[PDB]
């Protein structure tokens, strides 16, 4: 069983290719990474006080 | 006595992992963004008509202002 991972077909039709216009004069996905960077932002940090903090081991 | 005892999965296994891409469409159609982009173009233009016109009213008053004490 395989995949195909970049086989598609964008439609021609008027709506698409104005949604697609609109997307290259409006920077419609760098905004959607800018608001994944935000998001992404507001959370809380992984950082430990080491070194009044440690990692976990195993015996 | 005892029996053995390993780690092994829980009777009846694990829940369902997702694995699928998730990539939601957020969801706006490029006629609604152009109309929104013009109707926000004309109003500031209004807007900005208005403003200047009352702006060269106002030069007109100080001109006439100046004028008078010009003498
Ligand atoms: C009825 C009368 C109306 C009067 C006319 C008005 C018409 C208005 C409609 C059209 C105007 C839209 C133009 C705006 C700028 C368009 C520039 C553009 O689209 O360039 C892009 C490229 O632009 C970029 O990629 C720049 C991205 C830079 C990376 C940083 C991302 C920035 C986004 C963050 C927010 C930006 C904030 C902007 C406002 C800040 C104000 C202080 C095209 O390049 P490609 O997609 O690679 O294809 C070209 C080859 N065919």
């Amino acid at each position: 069983t395989y995949k195909f991972v970049n086989m598609r077909e964008p439609s021609m039709d008027m709506k698409s290719v104005t949604d697609r216009a609109a997307q290259t004069l409006l920077w419609t996905e760098l905004v959607r990474g800018l608001g994944m960077t935000l998001s992404y932002l507001f959370r809380e940090p992984a950082t430990i006080n080491y070194p009044f903090e440690k990692g976990p081991l195993s015996p | 006595a005892s029996k053995v005892k390993q780690d092994m999965p829980p009777p009846g296994g694990y829940g369902p992992i997702d694995y699928k891409r998730n990539l939601p469409r957020r969801g706006l159609s490029g006629y609604s963004m152009f109309a929104v982009g013009i109707g926000t173009l004309l109003f500031g233009y209004w807007s900005m008509m208005k403003w200047n016109r009352e702006r060269r009213r106002l030069q007109i008053e100080d001109f006439e202002a100046r004028i008078a004490l010009m003498p």
